[PDB]
Order: C-alpha cells, then structure tokens, then sequence
C-alpha cells in the first residue's frame, strides 16, 4: 500500500508548491481589473455599441 | 444583385453544402440508433459479435433496415456528463448476464438499469433488455437457489419462472411505465434470433414514434 | 503511520494557503466597484442565424479574423461559417458523430475536433487539392475529449475525461506534456492571451492554473459547488470566468490567488454550459441551461441582459477577438450571432 | 300544387347557427394557428387544416345577414363570388387536408420503415402544395358563375348561380348535375375512401402493437382507437348529410317526389350545412387540441 | 494537382471540335473550372465558365451560341465543344482551376494547354508593353481599369498572371494584394480600385515573363494587354 | 339555375 504514500507525498509536494506563491491585496486585483476595464471600454462594442455605419452584422 | 461574382460563387457553394447536409441529415434519419449498455462480464460483447479506446459503434443492416450500435464501454468517466450525447437514440440495448446472480452482479446490473430507465434524457427511449446466458443460468439454478440474488423469491427453482421473476424484477425498475416500453429477450450462446428480436421492438418503438408523432398520442 | 501524517501536512498545508489568501483579501471586489455605477441595460438583436446543423450544436469557435466560425454538431459534420453572410465556407464529415469540442487555429489553416472517441482530429482547411483532410488524430487519451485549443498550428491543447490535460506536438502526433492532478473529468479549458499558461475547470469543483513549458500546476481555485463546465480568461489574462452546475459564475484572480465576484441569481437554477467575455472585460456572457444566455456586470454582478431566442440549451458561446458580435450554439440545431 | 315554402323559424335560428358557428371556428382555430405559429410532423397539415376552417367560417356573418333579410344581399356581386369562393375553396382544402393527415399517417404508422422515403417525397409542403393547388382550381366554376341579380320573385337580391354564362336554359341541368355529382365525388367519396382506408389500416397497427396485457397499453390502445373512430364518424356525421340531401334534391329531377319530400329536402338543407360547419369547429379539438403538448403550448403561450 | 488538355489540332473553318481536360490530384468536383484561350502571339481571353456542381455557366460575347462548356465530374473531365469554329480560334486553351469560398484563390491553377489551329464590358488597361529590367532592382508593372473594381464588399477583384516564356500563366496575386500559394513574397500588390501596381522587390531570371491583369468583379473576366519583362 | 336552393345558401355545386 505504498503507492497511497507516494500519491500522498506528491499532493504534499504540490501544496508546498501552491503554498509558496505571491499573492498580491485583492484590493489591487480588483483595482487592476477595474482599470483595464476602464482602459478599454470604448474599445468595446458590446458594452459600447457600435454605430450601424461600422457595424459588420447590419 | 449587389453581389460581386466571388460572393455569388460563394453562395453558390454554401447552396451545394446546404444541398448534401439535407441528403446526409434525411439518409441519417433512417438509420436505427441503439446505445448497447450493461455492466461488465455480460454477453454484450457476444451480442456483438452476434450483431455484426472510446465509442465502438457497429453499423448493421437487417430486412431493409440499417441498424447503428455504440458500445459505450471502456468509457469508464463521469456518465452524467455525455449520457446526454444520445438523448435520441432509437432505443436502449441493455445486455444482463442471468449467469450473474450468485455471482452481487445482477444487483450492479439492476442499480445501473435504474439510474438508465429512469434517467431524464431517456424518459420516451424504450429499452431492448437481453438477457444472457440463459443456459449456465439453468445449468446453476439446480444447485445455487435464485434467492440468493432476491431473498423475497417465492416460487420454483425453475428455468420458467426464475427467468420471469428476474424479468420481472428487472421491468418493474421502470418508473415512466406510461412514456417507455422493456422489451424482454433471453438469448444465449448461439441465439441466431436476436437480430430479429431487434428488429421487431425497434419497429414497433418507430411505430409508437411515429404515433405520438403525428399527434395521435 | 506514514500516510495519516503526509495526510495531515497536507491539510495543514491547504490550511496555510487558505489562511495566506484570507490575509489578502483586503476588500471584495464589490466592495471596490460599488461607485462606477452600472452599465445599463444591454440589449442585443439577433443579427445572424447560422442553419444548416441537422442536430445538437456541441461546439463553436470563432476565427482571429472575427468572421469566419467553427460549428461542431452531432450530425457528424464541423462547419466553417461565413458570419457576414451567413455562408458555409466548408463541411467536414466527422469519422466519428460524437463531437464535443472544436478549434480554430489562430492562423485559420487547421480546425480540431474530439469527442467521445476519444481523439482530437486536426482538418487541414487549407490544402492544395480543394478540400478539408485530417492532417492528424491525436491518440492517447483515455476518456472523452472535452476542450481543445490551438497554441499555434502545431500545438493543442486538449482537455479530456480521463480527468487530464495535454499538450501536442501535432507534427509527431505525441504528447510533450501532460497535464496531471485533476480529479474529476476535465471539463473545458482557456489559453491566456500569452499563451504561456492556461486553465482548466474540472468535475470537482476546481480550476487549476498550469504552465504550457513547465508542465506543473501552478495554482488550483476552488469555490464552485458542482462541475464547473466552462472557463474563461479575462483579456489581460489575469482573472478567471468559471460556469458550473450550480448556477452560479465565478471571477477568480491568478495573482490574488483567490474567488472575486460571484454571479449567481435566486431566479437561476440551471447549470452554466459556457462562459465568454466581453473585449473589455466589463461584460460576462454565460450560456445557461435554461435556454437563456445572461450578460452579467463583471464588475459589479449584476444582470446587465439577456440573450433570449434559443429554443434549447445554449451550449457553446463566444466573442470574437474584436469584441463586435457574439455567438451563441445550442441543442435546437442553431447559431446566432448577437451586437 | 307544391311551391316550396320554408319554415318560420328557420328564418331566424339559420343566421344564429351561422354566428355560433363563426365564433367558436373563428376562436378555436384562430387559436390553433396562433399556437402552431407564434410557439414536427403533421403541423403544417394541422396548420393548413386551421386556415382551411378559418376562412371557411370566417364569411358566414355576411350569409346570415343575408338569411336574416329573407334572402336579400346587400354586399354585391364581388362579394357574393368571393364569399361562395372561399366556402368552396375551403370545403375542399379541409377534407383534403383531413386526407391528407390520413395518407401521412398511413405512411408514418402502418409500414414505417418502407415508406420511409415516400412519405418524404408525396408529404408535407409537397401534399399541402398540391392539395391547395387542387382546391383552389376545383372551386373555379363558383367563382365564375355565382353571381347576383333580382330574381322578379322577390325584389331584392339573391347569390345565385348562373349556368347561363355557361349553358342555355335548355341546358343548365345537364350542367348542375355534372358540378354536384363532381364536387360530391372529390369532395366526400374519394377523400373519405382514402380516410376510411388509411384509418383502417393504422387501426389494424394500432390494435396488433398495443396489447392488451398491460393497463398501460391497454388505456393508449382504447385512447387511439376511439380517436380513430371518432375522426372518421365525425367527418362522417358532419359532410355526409349535407351531399345526402344534396344528390337526392338532385336526382329530385329524376324520380320526382311528392314535392312534400321534396319541401322537406329544401328546408332541412340549411341546417346541413350548419352541421358542415360544425366540423370546422371540431377539428381543433380532435386534429390539434387532442395532443396534450399541443394543449400545454397553447394554455401556456396565452397564460 | 494536373490538367492535362486534349482536342486540339488543325481544324477546318466552320468545323466542330471538342477539347477535353482530364483533371488530377484534386478534388475537381469542388472547383469552378474556366476556359482561358491565348492567340498565337497574343494576350489572355476568356472563354467560358462552368461552376462547381455545373448549375452557374458564362461566356464570352466571341462563344456565344457557338461554343459549349460540359463537366463530367465522375470521370473528372472537363468539356468544351466547339461549333462554327473561326480563325479568329486560334489559340491556346487553358483549362483554369477556379475555386470561390471566403478567402480562397481562385484561378490558383491553370493547364498545360491544347493548341487549336483553325485555318459594356470592363476594359483592363496595361498601358505599358515590355520592360527591360536588371536582376535585383525593383520592377513595377502597372494596370489600369475603366470600372473600380473595389467592391462593396471591401474586396478588389484584380488579378495578377505571369506567364513564363513557355509554360502556362501562374497566379501571383490574388484581389489586389493576397499572395498566391508558392510565390515568393517578393512580388507584391497595391491599389485604389481603378490604378493598380505589381511590384518585385529583387528580380531572378525566372520572374521573366509576361504579367497579365485580370479582373473578376464582373463576367466576362478580362485580362490586361499583358506587360512582358524581359533582360 | 332552375331549381330553387341554388341561392338561399353557400354550399353551391363544383
């Protein structure tokens, strides 16, 4: 019933892996999301829609 | 008008395309679909062979009619997530080994015919039931008794009325007994009549169809 | 007692991560974007209607060029569109009918498609005899294929039942790396934008952060209740977009390494078949079950609209690369493209 | 000694039959069109089977004001041949759609297998198509000879054909006679063979494939054949009196009776044709509303 | 990928002849196939059209009535039944490979040719006959149209054929600035809808030959005079 | 028409 151990001992490997990264304020993610998403929002036609002049699906 | 050449020649194209998706779409209509299920070490696989890493489909022509099976076996993943890939299908061959109830097999064999009767994406599809190996099942009913698969069996040790208590059991699995018809075989090692027995159910399911289809009901 | 105790460092360890990514979160998403305001209602029409599929539309892709599409149906056969005009460009018969998933290569000179065959088939769309032909079948996986995606006309990309990922060499035909550690059937999966890590949403409630050159799970994101069926990047390829069984979509962020937005709705019941963003990414288009497809305020979760008008589940759903339109498959056999 | 009197209350039940029978055709086959359009096999016959009806009933307010003012037609002549155009066009296209149905689900119940690709290739648009084409070319010589004028007899006007435009007063009985016995033919005999025919055959299926072992099968197999059988006596009951009465009014130039008889076949013809009209109304809930899908979409796309 | 043509030869005037086109390596169902003749010494003409499936047929004013496009698909077969045949059918008929989907490149290829021997339209201008060029510079050959063949699709149907001193017109570039599959990137294409410019960038030997023009906005197909580059 | 219910009512001959 080694092999349990050795499945055991890889998932331990893993977490100390995931356990070991930076992880930044969700405050500064949310501010990063929000301002690509202000960045680029005239760039959007779905949230900006697009006049029926430059719209391909007239 | 308005279109350039190109673009005529263009829909030109997508009218041709249009054209063999409606043959391929009408000659697929007219092909018989089965999904063949059962748990393992049944005679699914001898049926098969009698018939004709992933999906095996067997195509199968019988008396003016093209049959379509596909062995879901060796696709050992969640079921819940492609079960639905065949809501549609003709009908259901379930393989049961009757050799299996002191083996408990026959009782995997009826959880996994539940869950597959019952299921939603198959509430109208009817289910071909074989049942197999019909003569290592009497073979064994002398010595090891049916109640050791049903301890509630009341009635004879016998080849008649054991196969019809588990075909019973099996059928009254069916919950949408008014959506969906079992229809019953037991084969064996050398049935040659199984292909007719499929015959026969999958033209009264087209029959049945056809009936709730043209708003009879 | 050696299992037991790599058991219970192993729980310690998930009892870290979870403690280091509650001391970040040092204020919800929501509690941030409360003074945006929101974006209004957004309604979109119907501009195309794709016909021709003759059963359900399990699969679609959008082309780089924001035209031409992918469809792939059950009938058997993948279908190039012409979404200016509505045209098939090409029709691929499909060996095998069960088609699950379908690329387009960001080049457009090869199209994917796998299924419960468990291959993913490579079409040579552009071939010096006129019509499509399998360039390759690539075997090895041992489940269903669900998602695939091309990193270029050589690599793929593909997700798979046998709750695993890999990465092809499509030349060879031979796995360079798989991707190991899901539990559950690996469900879909999102290049980032870079190419250089993807995602993928398995059935067990968990996303997992994986690197394309170094093979390795970098990061695994729970938080769903049920299998989560699709996953999305956000464009800067930052932030997640997870659809799942119970209802509810998810915004995760790879360097918060925690759940930031929930979308979920009371008057919602029905799993979430695929996800998609807006160019943006102020806009979360979610394909449901219930025939419906909700365009959600990614910023603030709310319902910002409602792609109504398939007569079946909406099962796949994309965006094009310039933001313009909209596509959304479904079970009742048809695409239509939204603006 | 037997000019032909009617009957007092006749005068004035006829246009209240007329506008019982305009609003429930109107209302129920308005609903099956609305149900069938704004929500599979045999819905375009259904469909066709509704229009047929609804424009069939839909000009009968104009024939009971016109009974209600003792045979006076104040809506002129165009209206006169376009409303006898439309009953006659619409008598034909609804037992031909009712055939129609019938022959379809010959080939889809009987040999389903085998007239696989017939029925792909003689039904559908294909039949619809050619069943409208029919009806509308069949009902021409009402359209050309119904016309109005001042019989002396009445000084008002009646819609009445002509068999002048085509025939001479030595020779319109040849003419009348041939046009009944045609439109009674290719209105009752041939269409209610092949109904009769095909409902047989699908009776034999029906009975050989449900069995009566189980309760279940046993409860479809009554439903079906009593719904079978109640299509066929309702046609029956519903178009049968009216050719009746008219072949024998006709033979009444033959074997002349008492004029008695014939007083009688003259005031019982209205409620003939009210009866006709009766199958526009049924044929919702016998063709349409007797699918209980068909009546969980139309109570669920009106509430 | 072949198109080997058969039929021609000396033909009596006012005969009948029949070209043949046994297509290979392709798949011929699939394509609209042309007809493209060359007078002795002479440009590019259009002659006829067969679409795929042969429900969309065109033709010259020259053919009309006199000259018959077939398609035998099965046998991948290509026909051209000639009738009334003039001395003014002189020429050297080319079988053209011509497929029409969203970015495909049609006119990509063209037979070998047969040699027949008998004893409102957009008019495309080259205005330039031969070139002396030097291997290594950069050449611009130039076409003109009397209509713009900017659509309103956003698509110019220009063309741009080279013909090698004795082999079969090639496909360079196709609507206005795509490069066809196998030439190398240094000819290029530009245009404003009714002037148009092919441009080699550095000349070999093998880029000797004559650069036609067509169009494809409109049948019939017309070709340019047809500019030679020659040492 | 000679006899006397070809007016009075629809229901006319072919």
């Amino acid at each position: 019933n080694t092999a349990s151990i050795a499945q055991a001992r890889k998932l331990v490997e893993q977490l100390k892996m995931e356990a070991n990264i930076d992880r930044i304020k969700v405050s500064k993610a949310a501010a990063d999301l929000m301002a690509y998403c202000e960045a680029h929002a005239k760039e959007d036609p779905l949230l900006t829609p697009v006049p029926a002049s430059e719209n391909p699906f007239r | 008008c308005t279109l350039s050449a190109e673009d005529k020649a263009a829909v030109e194209r997508s009218k041709m395309i249009d054209r063999n998706l409606r043959e391929d779409g009408e000659k697929a209509a007219r092909e018989v679909k089965l999904l063949l299920l059962g748990a393992g070490e049944s005679g699914k696989n001898t049926i098969v062979k009698q018939m004709k890493t992933g999906i095996v489909e067997t195509h199968f022509t019988f008396k003016d009619l093209h049959f379509k099976m596909f062995d879901v076996g060796a696709q050992r993943s969640e079921r819940k997530k492609w079960i639905h890939c065949f809501e549609g299908v003709t009908a259901i061959i379930f393989c049961v080994a009757l050799s299996d109830y002191d083996l408990n097999r026959m009782h995997a064999s009826m959880k996994l015919f539940d869950s597959i009767c019952n299921n939603k994406w198959f509430t109208d599809t009817s289910i071909i039931l074989f049942l197999n190996k019909k003569d290592l099942f009497e073979e064994k009913i002398k010595k090891s008794p049916l109640t050791i698969c049903y301890p509630e069996y009341a009635g004879s040790n016998t080849y008649e009325e054991a196969a019809a208590y588990i075909q019973c059991q099996f059928e009254d699995l069916n919950k949408r007994k008014d959506t969906k018809e079992i229809y019953t075989h037991f084969t064996c090692s050398t049935d040659t009549k199984n292909v007719q027995f499929v015959f026969d159910a999958v033209t009264d399911v087209i029959i049945k169809n056809n009936l709730k289809d043209c708003g009879l009901f | 007692s050696e299992l037991d105790q790599l058991r219970q460092e192993a729980e310690q360890l998930k009892n870290q991560i979870r403690d280091a990514r509650k001391a970040c979160a040092d204020a919800t998403l929501s509690q941030i974007t409360n003074n945006i305001d929101p974006v209004g209602r957004i309604q979109m029409r119907t501009r195309r209607t794709l016909r021709g599929h003759l059963a359900k539309i399990y699969a679609m892709h959008w082309g780089t060029d924001s035209r031409l599409l992918v469809s792939a149906s059950q009938d058997g056969k993948l279908i190039i569109w012409d979404s200016y005009t509505t045209n098939k460009v090409h029709a691929i018969p499909l060996r095998s009918s069960w088609v699950m998933t379908c690329a387009y290569a960001p080049s457009g000179n090869y199209v994917a498609c796998g299924g419960l065959d468990n291959i993913c088939s490579i079409y040579n769309l552009k071939t010096r005899e006129g019509n499509v032909r399998v360039s390759r079948e690539l075997a090895g996986h041992t489940g269903y294929l669900s998602c695939c995606r091309f990193l270029d006309d050589n690599q793929i990309v593909t997700s798979s039942g046998d709750t695993t990922c890999a990465l092809w060499d499509i030349e060879t035909g031979q796995q360079t790396t798989t991707f190991t550690g899901h539990t559950g059937d690996v469900m879909s999966l999102s290049l980032a934008p870079d190419t250089r890590l993807f995602v993928s949403g398995a059935c067990d409630a968990s996303a997992k952060l994986w690197d394309v050159r170094e093979g390795m799970c970098r990061q695994t994101f729970t938080g769903h209740e049920s299998d989560i069926n699709a996953i999305c990047f956000f464009p800067n390829g930052n932030a997640f977009a997870t659809g799942s069984d119970d209802a509810t979509c998810r915004l995760f962020d790879l360097r918060a390494d925690q759940e930031l937005m929930t979308y979920s709705h009371d008057n919602i019941i029905c799993g979430i078949t695929s996800v998609s963003f807006s160019k943006s990414g102020r806009l979360l288009l979610a394909g449901y079950d219930d025939f419906n497809c909700n365009v959600w305020d990614a910023l603030k979760a709310d319902r910002a609209g409602v792609l109504a008008g398939h007569d079946n589940r909406v099962s796949c759903l994309g965006v094009t690369d310039d933001g313009m339109a909209v596509a959304t498959g479904s079970w009742d056999s048809f695409l239509k493209i939204w603006n | 000694e037997c000019e032909y009197t009617d009957w007092k209350s006749s005068g004035a039940l006829i246009p209240a039959i007329y506008m019982l029978v305009f609003l429930l055709g109107t209302t129920g086959n308005g609903l099956v069109l609305w149900t069938v359009f704004r929500s599979r096999s045999a819905d375009i016959f259904i469909a066709s089977l509704a229009v047929a009806d609804l424009t069939f009933v839909v000009t009968l307010p104009l024939w009971a004001t016109y009974t209600y003012r003792d045979y006076d037609w104040p809506f002129g002549t165009f209206f006169c041949k376009l409303s006898s155009y439309l009953i006659f066009v619409n008598m034909y296209a609804s037992v031909f759609c009712l055939t129609g149905l019938s022959f379809d689900r010959y080939l889809a119940i009987v040999r389903p297998v085998a007239n696989a690709r017939l029925r792909l290739r003689v039904s559908g648009a294909v039949a619809t198509a050619v069943l409208w084409v029919l009806a509308a070319l069949l009902a021409m010589p009402v359209m050309v000879l119904r016309t109005t004028g001042d019989l002396e007899n009445t000084t008002k006007v009646q819609c009445y054909m002509d068999y002048s435009m085509v025939a001479t007063v030595s020779s319109e009985w040849a003419w009348e006679v041939g046009l009944g016995v045609s439109s009674t033919t290719v209105g009752f005999v041939v269409p209610f063979t092949i109904m009769l025919t095909c409902y047989f055959f699908i009776a034999q299926t029906i009975a050989g494939h449900f069995r009566k072992e189980r309760i279940e099968g046993l409860r479809k197999r009554r439903r079906l054949l009593s719904i079978i059988v109640v299509l066929v006596v309702t046609f029956a009951l519903c178009w049968m009196p009216y050719h009746l009465v008219k072949t024998l009014y006709m033979l009444g130039s033959l074997l002349h009776w008492p004029c008695d008889f014939d007083l009688f076949l003259m005031n019982i013809f209205p409620y003939c044709t009210c009866i006709s009209y009766v199958n526009s109304c049924l044929n919702p809930f016998l063709y349409a509303f007797f699918d209980p899908r068909f009546r969980q979409a139309c109570t669920s796309m009106l509430c | 990928v072949q198109l080997v043509e058969s039929g021609g030869g000396l033909v009596q005037p006012g005969g009948s002849r029949k070209l043949s086109c046994s297509a290979s390596g392709f798949a011929f169902s699939s394509f609209g196939m042309h007809w493209v003749r060359q007078a002795p010494e002479k440009g590019l003409e259009w002659v006829a059209y067969i679409s795929s499936g042969s429900g969309t047929i065109y033709y010259a004013d020259t053919v009309k009535g006199r000259f018959t496009i077939s398609r035998d698909d099965p046998k991948n077969t290509l026909f051209l039944q000639m009738t009334s045949l003039r001395s003014e059918d002189t020429a050297m008929y080319y079988c053209v490979r011509s497929i029409y989907y969203y970015g495909s490149s049609p006119f990509d290829f063209w037979g070998q040719g047969t040699t027949l021997t008998v004893s409102s339209d957009i008019v495309m201008t080259q205005a330039t006959s031969s070139v002396p060029v030097t291997p290594g510079e950069s050449v611009s050959i130039s076409c003109r149209s009397s209509k713009s063949l900017l659509h309103s699709n956003g698509n110019t149907y220009l063309y741009w054929f080279l013909q090698r001193p004795g082999q079969s017109p090639q496909l360079l570039i196709y609507r206005m600035s795509n490069l066809a599959s196998g030439v190398p990137d240094r000819f290029s294409g530009s245009g404003s809808g009714t002037a148009f410019t092919l441009t080699i960038s550095r000349l070999e030997a093998e880029d000797v030959g004559v650069y036609y023009c067509m169009q494809h906005l409109e049948y019939p197909l017309t070709f340019g005079a047809g500019t030679k580059l020659e040492l | 028409c000679r006899p006397r219910l070809c007016h009075k009512g629809p229901x006319g001959p072919f």
